[PDB]
């Protein structure tokens, strides 16, 4: 029987300061016993001061980041190009998450 | 495109009255005159079919009295086909009260849908109006005996005696005249015959001409009987008010 | 007949340019937009004297941010609040905060051209949207059945709307009090009116950063009334 | 589906089809409502033309919409059906979703709402009927009158008329009810309300019905003979 | 695209006319003359085989038409509109009723669907009622023989004798002379030959008329044996040859 | 689930239904009504699946009193038992049908009698002098079965219902917390405060 | 007079729109003629080809419906290929989903009914043409039956349809009135044929070269065309004798 | 009358007017042509140059249908792309189910099907276009013009717009002068002629010239459009015959 | 007259005069003009108002970050269009990872606009676009008209008085094409290009409206005080 999800590896790590934060991540990639490549970034700037990280399956991390910086392209088309903010595309992403409530991105996300 | 065409059936006039309703009632005063007198003992239903020809097949005819269920019927006057339509529905609806509740349809709640039906093809969907009136004849425990009316604005009415389609006025003035409330089946038999025979466009009334009904507690305790009347029967209820 | 998004020999719709007749028969709505605040009235216009004069809603709340008064045939403005307060509403369940004013009206003004052969005509009412967000401050904005809005400082619409509005030219000036406002929509609410300016033929509202969205009680507007009368005497 | 927009636009700014539907309202018979100190009472005119006429079974003109708010109304007979119905309908989901009876205000307002989208809706012409709305509110004792009509527009009354000749029983209500005292009791409120209808109805026999709804549910209609004796006392007051 | 016509073509005139069914009607009074004739073990339907052409094989036109092993149809008014009808009438006698309680529907209710698609025509959106007026004969087991007319409108009528079309007011007339309670089915095949002789102009011979009975049942017309209780059709188009011998002793 | 337990005796319908409302190993509620008035003259228990229950019986209740107002008249039991019981024959065929069982009891107006009706959720209709669901007959009818007359009082009812209730308290595995007891006659429906 | 512009009653019990449907059939001004052998059924038709930058070859009005059934029309291009490509659909559709070949009647009846709707419905015009369906039928042997706008089909001992369609008729009339028989009594498709052409110049009164037709033949298991060089042959034929 | 109001109406005549009226929309479009040669085909059409401001080379008229079709048409330029589309997904869906790539009779009649469609309702307007087309196939080359009514035959030659009579005329020529055939390079420099000659009934405004052609040896069977040294040595061919 | 009840219905002559009337739509709006170099495309729009209390309809609105548009005619209807432009930009880029070139944006528009003319119940779009991007192939720009049609151009203009502008254009085409890098004078060149088009009116803050588009530039709208430097 055909298995929609796979694990893809790597860790990552969110760290905030007084006036900035850091994003970390691994490079590495895998499945299975198998590195498919040492240096493939999971750590992106989305825009509007956002770092996102969705870890897991990297097929459903890559479509949750691809949806959400669409939807912060989209915001700025709707709302005279106002600046997402930290907790405005927190509650976003809680909403792209839970649209597939019965069938999940397979990730644990970090903005 | 299509709205060249488009008669605009469910539109007021700058009167506020419903064009297609209104022709609709103007097409019904030219058929065959029905009437519907409740006693206190029965109901009978009489209805004038429409110019005979002496080649009709008589007894195996209906035209104007139609069984709805065993406690309801109704005399038609209008166009047959549109009736039967509102017929069949109308009986459907019945057998859909009785596998739901297992209790015999009271016969208001029958009225009141086969009106709605009418309603709606005044409000919406931009389709002609059933050129029909009926009038209900029945008994259910709540009531008893319920003569109803409905026409094709789906407004629908209770009486003592009523009639439908030609010459009402006349027809109505006359059994406002006989009729009383301690009238028995046997005398609105009488009244129903009288008032067709003076308000008939006809020459003379004859049993050919006629479809006669009624709705008695005349069965054996309790229970009630309908009974359409066969031509040979209608033949002698005429001799005997002396009519013929 | 002819089709219900046809265009005239002179390029408008001749639906749109006929609801916009309607609209000049409804009761007169009144708004101005001061860097203390926002203030909406209107004429309320009891068609008999045993109507309950209080039960007329011509102004409303869409959020604690923005408030709405209207002006036309009022009944068809029901559904367009109803959008406006979902819009409202579903925008902070899905991004936390509060929605700009522009972008609500923006999103009032896309059912009105959703007529054809969608609803079946263009809407019968015009709007006057007033709020307050973080970017743009106090706004005050005019949404008509044609789909288009304008941000103003002050608008009148209704019936006595081009003589309000004439009026509102020569008061208006960008550093009006909102007490200075409140006074100046009851003195050109009181000249355009066909019976005599009251608490219960009239009413007032305001948005304000601090206490949001406020319809204004009948004792409160009676002594606006009551001042604004005392300072017309005074010179 | 059928579409055409029938309810549109005319230069003048004008929707006919609504205008029109109002035609339709005038035609219907009067309908009175008079809300007192306690209590709200609902007229209605029964022309006379009609005679043999079955009274136990003809559809009433005052219909219960809960045990607590009742519906009158003006215009077409079977396109007031269509609004009780659906007024009842969401009387009982309302009692559902909220656990609590409709107010009389959400009652109206619903109707209404209805009235409006056939007015903007393809295929469809807009209801032949206005209506007045009379109760009280779940554990409230302030009596509630409220009118609505074809456009959608809907608002509370002191004391209203609907119907033909309305503008004459209007007339009289509007120097013969005072605002600052209301009919104190059932009584006063039934008799100004008959008093209001013989203005205009003929005879005080089978022509008007009377509804009296109190608060908590409380609502029963008058018979012939209660309704004659405010007919004869009234008229022996006149002559004088 | 798609239909637009989501409205009533036929509606009611301030005298209450309905337009469309009356000028059905009138193309059905334009129409070829066609009867029917009931006797005691039988009924006949005739009609004039109205050629268009002398070219034109009117064999393979066939105007009397099997609904039934028990029922036939004719017809008076336009050919297409019957054409479609029949095909109709037959399949709706096993949809809404063989497939349902295993034998074919009687006479009366045959005739009741036919007419309700008939009724349809001039109510439902964007068409033309049914140019035509029908003629139905049939036998069931409870009702025996009986005969029909079903009009523009959707009504429908019980006859002991009728025609429909060209010279119907003429054949009528015939008819209401020659008609008795007590007629044979040979009898009533000779008065439908005296009958439609008044009405053909032409050639009256048995390539120039059609006729069929609904009389006893046919055991050789069946196709197979072996159920006693199935017997036949009592539905028989008369051959060509038959038609002749009678018109001898005419 | 639970007891829930009818007995119809000459001249009212008496209606048992435990007060225990349990999710996993803990007892939420002692005090759960499973009951709901259809109409004046007519009662509704109880008993199934968690969420059905309570959604079903108020969706009858609700449908019940829109008959009321629109023809102003109390259906009779024995109609508004027929209503439920297809609403549960739809129902057993559904997508997810509702898994709950019910009794009805209800006095006639218009006959001046008692009648109690038994529903599962199949939709399976009896008319019975005394009726269970659940486990609980597998206790109570043995024990009606040999106390029950059909001319008893109402008294004699409750006492026979008493009965009944030491039983399932001295056998049943669980503590159902008691019983709320409603009586329905030609004057209503009442409760039984001290049971 | 709305009556006049969609399919409904006037008030005489006519529908003009179909008749005006009639006279779209003339628009080509071509006639065609059909008649049946003993083992064939032979179609004929005027072929005009009045502009020299046309490609002749892919001027017709000849279509193979079927490999057994052929298919003239009268009427303008674009509604006959509309009714030769829902002619060969449907044909299509009965062999698959009855088990064997569509007959000839039975076609004609199936478009004949299509027809009959576009006069009952309003949306749908009626088709401007007449379509003339050919085969030699495995039960029914040598077939003509012809459809026209109204919804009409019957079968033919012979038939012909254009403008000058009344003097081909009865010129068949009198043929048939003589031999007294319902066909022509030849053992060859290539007579047949001949005997078609032959009697077409008698009605008209004009002479054909091998472009001024278009042949259409049925035969037991095949309707094929005829190519300009195989008229040609039967035209030298005709002339030699 | 009224006849002429509503599409799919039949006239007394047995006439469609407003297809008849699609056509005087056509006639008012810019000249375009077709001709068919040894192995192939060549189209050309006029374009208006309305202003300056107009970029060169950069409003491209003539659309391909798969790799081997070509269509031009004269008109209303939005009805025609409507066509091509169309006539794309034709092309797409039978190579689809069938793999080889659409015959040009068998796309000729997709595109005369869906036309004719438009003429069987009047919830529908006809194509305001007169749409040349063409190609190769197994067969060898076809040309074919589609008319408004769905009408379309196979051509030698084939023009359409408000130099119609005189391009014709020029191809009637060409037909007569070379019963063998004609050869693609030679039917390129005769379109650049003929448009030429045909502008002479739109000569208010100069215009642009633009050739496309499809050959089973000069391009493969595949359609290109005439470029660069090609198609300056086609209007030079065109400059030296009108004087 | 008797043919332009709606747009599914040609004239005698075989105009479609809905088509015509919601081209009229265009010529009432106000003044828009279009230019572009090698390097950069630019637009200017003269901006209305309701009267002095009133705000100025915004004209010009982005699609992409290389791509955008000005409008003249009925607002909602350029809404309606620079969303469905935004889309295929937006498609282009997510499944193609693509900018959409500025000429098949084009061809969407024409082929969107066109589907309103052939069908009963639509209407015709009454507004006209002048969409300006930067793609593979350089600076463009387009003129889009609600007929369907759309034109590339090196310059033009739409609106009232459109011409003065468009005239302009056409004598300045062999200068302001080869202002290649230089944003301040092709947008100089399109101001003086505008102003050729206004009546008893200028340029203040809050009227001029203008959008860049190029090489190293995203597609940018300059108002209020930003368009100072121009006046
Ligand atoms: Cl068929
Ligand atoms: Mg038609």
């Amino acid at each position: 029987q055909f298995n929609p999800y796979g694990d893809n590896g790597g860790t990552i790590l969110g760290i905030a300061g007084e006036d900035f934060a850091v994003l970390a991540g691994d490079t590495r990639n895998i499945t299975d016993y198998s590195i498919n490549s040492r240096y493939e970034p999971k750590v992106f700037d989305c825009g509007d001061n956002i770092v996102m990280s969705a870890n897991g399956f990297a097929a459903d991390g890559d479509a949750l980041v691809k949806r959400f910086k669409n939807s912060v392209k989209w915001y700025h088309f709707d709302h005279n190009d106002k600046k997402l903010s930290i907790n405005s595309a927190a509650r976003n992403i809680q909403h792209l998450l839970y649209g597939k409530r019965f069938f999940p991105y397979y990730v644990h996300t970090i903005i | 495109g299509s709205r060249r065409y488009d008669s605009r059936t469910t539109i007021f006039s700058p009167e506020g009255r419903l064009y297609q309703v209104e022709y609709a009632l103007e097409s019904i005063s030219h058929a065959g005159t029905a009437i519907g007198i409740m006693a206190s003992d029965g109901i009978v239903l009489a209805a004038e079919r429409k110019v005979t020809s002496t080649l009709l097949e008589q007894d195996t005819s209906t035209e104007k009295l139609y069984k709805l269920n065993d406690k309801i019927a109704v005399a038609v006057a209008g166009l047959t086909a549109d009736a039967e339509i509102l017929i069949n529905t109308a009986r459907i609806h019945a057998q859909n009260y009785l596998k739901t509740y297992n209790e015999d349809i009271p016969v208001e709640i029958l009225v009141r849908r086969l009106s709605d039906i009418k309603q709606g093809y005044t409000q919406h969907g931009g389709l002609r109006p059933f050129g029909v009136s009926f009038i209900y004849a029945g008994y259910d425990d709540r009531y008893g005996y319920q003569l109803y009316t409905s026409n094709p604005s789906g407004n629908y009415t209770g009486w003592k005696a009523i009639s439908v389609g030609a010459n009402t006025s006349a027809a109505q003035t006359l059994l406002q005249m006989d009729y009383k409330d301690d009238m028995k089946v046997d005398d609105a038999i009488e009244l129903a015959l009288k008032t067709l025979s003076k308000t008939t466009d006809s020459s003379a009334l004859t049993y050919d001409r006629l479809e006669f009904a009624t709705i008695r507690k005349g069965a054996n305790d309790g229970e009630v009987y309908q009974k359409i009347f066969k031509p040979q029967e209608i033949k002698d209820i005429l001799v005997k008010t002396g009519i013929t | 007949d002819r089709g219900v998004s046809t265009f005239s020999p002179e390029g408008r719709l001749f639906q749109v340019e006929y609801s916009l007749e309607a609209i000049k028969l409804g009761s007169t709505a009144i708004g101005i937009a001061t860097k203390e605040g926002v203030v909406l009235g209107v004429e309320k216009r009891a068609t008999s004297p045993l109507l309950e004069s209080d039960s007329i809603e011509k102004i409303v709340e869409i959020d604690r941010h923005i408030g709405c008064a209207m002006s036309g045939l009022t009944a068809d403005a029901r559904s367009m609040i109803e959008h406006a307060r979902t819009a409202a509403v579903t925008h902070n369940l899905y991004y936390d905060e509060d929605i700009n004013v522009e972008s609500l009206t923006q999103s009032v003004c896309d059912l009105a051209l959703r007529f054809g052969e969608l609803m079946s005509r263009p809407f019968g009412v015009a709007l006057l949207i007033a709020g307050h967000d973080a970017d743009d401050g106090y706004q005050l904005f005019h949404a008509e059945p044609s789909g288009t809005f304008y941000r103003y400082n002050a608008k009148a619409i209704g019936s006595g709307s081009e003589g309000a509005q004439a009026e509102l030219l020569n008061e208006w000036h960008s550093s009006l009090t909102l007490k200075e406002a409140e006074l100046l929509v009851l003195k050109i609410l009181k000249q355009v009116m066909e019976e005599k300016l009251d608490e219960n033929n009239a009413q007032l509202s305001c948005i304000t950063k601090q206490d949001g969205f406020k319809i204004y009680d009948n004792e409160k507007t009676a002594e606006l009334i009551k001042e604004l009368k005392e300072k017309e005497a005074a010179e | 589906g059928y579409d055409r927009a029938l309810s549109i636009f005319s230069p003048d700014g004008h929707i006919f089809q609504v205008e029109y539907a109002l035609e339709a309202v005038k035609r219907g018979t009067c309908a009175v409502g008079v809300k007192g100190k306690n209590c709200v009472v609902l007229g209605c005119e029964r022309r006379s033309t009609l005679k043999l006429q079955d009274t136990r079974i003809t559809p009433s003109k005052v219909s219960k919409i809960d045990s607590h708010v009742v519906l009158s109304f003006s215009g077409l007979n079977a396109d007031s059906r269509i609004l009780i119905e659906k007024a009842r309908v969401e009387a009982q989901s309302h009692r559902l979703t909220l656990e609590d009876p409709v107010t009389v205000e959400y009652l109206t307002r619903y109707v209404a709402g209805v009235q409006q989208r056939y007015t903007q809706s393809g295929g469809v012409r807009p209801f032949g009927v206005s209506t007045l709305i009379a109760g009280f509110d779940p554990r409230d004792d302030e009596p509630k009158l409220y009118q609505t009509e074809p456009s959608g527009i809907y608002s509370s009354w002191s004391a209203q008329t609907i119907g033909r000749n309305s503008k004459t029983v209007r007339e009289f209500l509007e120097k013969n009810y005072d605002r600052k005292e209301p009919p104190a009791t059932v009584e006063e409120c039934v008799k100004l309300t008959v008093r209001s209808l013989l203005e205009v109805v003929q005879t005080g026999a089978k022509n008007i019905e009377i509804t009296v709804v109190k608060p908590d549910s409380d609502i029963v209609a008058l018979s012939s003979e209660e309704i004659n004796q405010y007919v004869t006392q009234i008229e022996q007051e006149k002559q004088e | 695209m798609t239909d637009r016509y989501s409205f009533s073509l036929t509606t009611f005139s301030p005298s209450g006319k309905l337009g469309q069914i009356d000028y059905a009607l009138t193309a059905v009074k334009q129409g070829v003359t066609s009867l029917g004739i009931k006797a005691t073990n039988g009924v006949v339907i005739a009609t004039e085989k109205k050629s268009s052409s002398p070219l034109a094989m009117s064999e393979t036109l066939s105007k009397v038409s099997l609904l039934t092993p028990d029922i036939g149809a004719v017809y008076s008014g336009m050919g297409p509109d019957y054409r479609v009808l029949v095909d109709k009438s037959r399949k709706v006698a096993h949809t809404s009723y063989k497939r349902i309680y295993g034998e074919y529907p009687p006479t009366k209710l045959l005739v009741s669907e036919v007419a309700k698609i008939m009724q349809e025509a001039t109510q439902s959106g964007g068409v033309r009622p049914f140019g035509v007026s029908l003629l139905i004969a049939g036998h069931d087991e409870f009702n025996g023989f009986s005969l029909y007319q079903v009009d523009p409108s959707g009504s429908y009528f019980p006859w002991k004798a009728t025609a429909i079309g060209k010279g119907s007011v003429a054949a009528k007339t015939f008819l209401e002379k020659r008609w008795n309670d007590e007629l044979e089915l040979e009898d009533a095949i000779h008065i439908a030959l005296l009958t439609l002789k008044e009405s053909v102009e032409g050639e009256f011979n048995g390539d120039t008329i059609e006729l069929a009975i609904i009389g006893d049942e046919n055991p050789d017309l069946l196709g197979y044996t072996g159920i006693p209780t199935d017997k036949g059709p009592r539905f028989r188009k008369l051959t060509s040859q038959e038609i002749n011998d009678r018109l001898e002793a005419l | 689930m639970d007891i829930i337990l009818g007995i119809r005796v000459q001249d009212s319908v008496i209606l048992a239904s435990s007060k225990a409302v349990t999710r996993g190993i803990s007892v939420l509620k002692d005090s759960d009504d499973k009951t709901r008035q259809l109409s004046p003259h007519t009662l509704m228990s109880f008993a199934g699946e968690a969420g059905d229950t309570v959604q079903f019986a108020e969706y009858i209740q609700a449908n019940i009193q829109l008959y009321s107002i629109r023809e102003d008249y109390e259906l009779s039991p024995q109609a508004v038992s027929s209503f439920v019981r297809q609403e549960l024959a739809k129902s057993i065929r559904s997508r997810r049908p509702y898994q709950v069982n019910v009794l009805i009891g209800g006095y006639d107006k218009k006959k001046n009698k008692p009648e109690l009706y038994q529903i599962d959720y199949l939709g399976t209709k009896v008319e019975l002098p005394y009726g269970a669901h659940g486990y609980s007959g597998f206790y109570t009818f043995s024990l009606l079965d040999h106390h029950y007359r059909p001319d008893m009082t109402t008294e004699e009812g409750l006492d026979l219902l008493k009965l009944c209730v030491q039983e399932l308290e001295k056998r049943m595995p669980m503590d159902f917390k008691g019983v709320i007891v409603k009586i329905v006659d030609k004057d209503g429906i009442r409760q039984v405060d001290d049971f | 007079g709305y009556d006049r512009h969609i399919t409904i009653f006037s008030p005489e019990g006519r529908l003009y729109q179909v008749e005006y449907a009639f006279k779209a059939t003339n628009q080509t001004n071509i006639n065609s003629l059909a008649v049946r052998g003993k083992d064939c059924t032979v179609v004929i038709s005027q072929k005009k080809v009045p502009d020299k930058l046309l490609d002749p070859t892919t001027v017709s009005y000849i279509f193979c419906i079927s490999r057994t059934i052929g298919m003239v029309v009268n009427g303008p291009i674009p509604d006959a290929r509309n009714a030769a490509l829902r002619a060969k659909a449907e044909a299509a559709e009965f062999r698959y989903k009855y088990g064997y070949d569509m007959p000839c009647d039975v076609l004609a009846k199936r478009m004949a009914n299509l027809s009959q709707i576009y006069t009952q419905r309003a949306y749908m015009r009626p088709l401007g043409v007449i379509l003339t369906f050919v085969s030699v039928d495995e039960e029914l042997g040598p077939s003509i039956y012809k459809t026209d706008p109204a919804g009409y089909y019957v079968g033919y001992k012979a038939t012909a349809t254009g403008p000058k369609q009344q003097e081909i008729t009865t010129n068949l009339e009198n043929h048939f009135k003589k031999s007294k028989i319902d066909h022509i009594n030849e053992e060859s498709w290539e007579k047949v044929v001949e005997f078609a052409i032959t009697h077409m110049i008698d009605a008209l009164g004009t002479e054909f070269s091998k472009n001024d037709l278009e042949v259409g033949v049925a035969t037991k298991d095949k309707f094929f065309t005829l190519s300009a060089e195989n008229i040609e042959e039967r035209l030298v034929a005709i002339a030699e004798q | 009358t009224g006849y002429d109001l509503s599409n799919s109406v039949f006239s007394p005549d047995g006439r469609n007017f407003q297809v008849e009226y699609a056509v005087k929309a056509v006639e008012n479009g810019t000249t375009s042509i077709g001709i068919k040669c040894n192995d192939g085909v060549v189209f050309a059409v006029e374009k208006l140059i309305t202003s300056k401001l107009l970029v060169p080379q950069k409003n491209v008229k003539i659309q391909v249908v798969d790799r081997h079709i070509g269509c031009v048409y004269s008109g209303l330029i939005p009805d025609g792309r409507h066509l091509v589309n169309r006539g794309r997904e034709e092309a797409a869906s039978f190579k689809k189910l069938y793999k080889t790539p659409i015959p040009i009779p068998a796309f000729a009649d997709r595109l005369g099907q869906y036309v004719q469609a438009h003429t069987l309702y009047n919830s529908v307007r006809p194509f305001g276009v007169s749409t040349i087309f063409g190609g190769v196939d197994k067969n060898g080359a076809h040309l074919y013009m589609l008319e408004p009514s769905g009408s379309y035959w196979g051509y030698k030659g084939a023009a359409t717009g408000k130099g119609r009579q005189s391009a014709k005329a020029e191809l009637e020529k060409l037909v007569d002068h070379h019963p063998e055939g004609l050869s693609a390079r030679e039917a390129v420099k005769q379109a650049a002629k003929i448009i030429y000659l045909a502008h002479e009934d739109n000569k208010e405004k100069d215009f642009e010239l633009e050739i496309s052609w499809c050959s089973l040896s000069e391009t493969n069977g595949l359609h290109k459009f005439v470029k660069g040294d090609l198609l300056q040595e086609a209007i030079d061919f065109a400059q030296k015959e009108i004087n | 007259n008797n043919y332009d009840g709606d747009t599914v219905t040609f004239s005698p002559t075989g105009r479609l005069f809905q088509v015509e009337y919601a081209l009229e739509a265009i010529k009432q709006g106000s003044v828009t003009v279009g230019l572009r170099s090698n390097t950069h495309a630019v637009l200017v729009a003269l901006k209305r108002n309701a009267d002095e209390l009133s705000s100025y309809q915004k004209k010009i609105i982005k699609c992409d970050e290389h791509m955008g548009l000005s409008l003249a005619g009925l607002a909602p209807d350029a809404r309606v269009l620079s969303n469905y432009l935004r889309q295929q930009c937006n498609y282009s880029s997510l499944v193609f990872n693509r900018k959409l070139a500025v000429e098949r944006a084009g061809h969407l528009l024409c082929d969107k606009a066109q589907k309103n003319t052939q069908s009963y119940g639509g209407r015709p779009y009454g507004v006209g676009l002048l969409i300006i991007g930067y793609d593979k192939s350089g600076a463009h720009l387009l003129e889009f008209q609600p007929s369907g049609n759309v034109t590339e151009l090196y310059g033009t203009a739409i609106g009232a008085r459109s011409q003065g502008a468009k005239t302009y254009l056409e004598r300045t085409l062999d200068t302001f094409i080869k202002i290649d890098g230089n944003p301040d004078e092709l947008i100089k060149a399109g101001v003086e290009a505008i102003s050729q088009s206004l009546r008893d009116e200028s340029l203040t803050v809050d009227n001029l409206s203008i959008a860049i588009v190029g090489k190293d530039t995203p597609f940018t709208i300059y108002d209020g005080e930003a368009v100072a430097k121009y006046i």
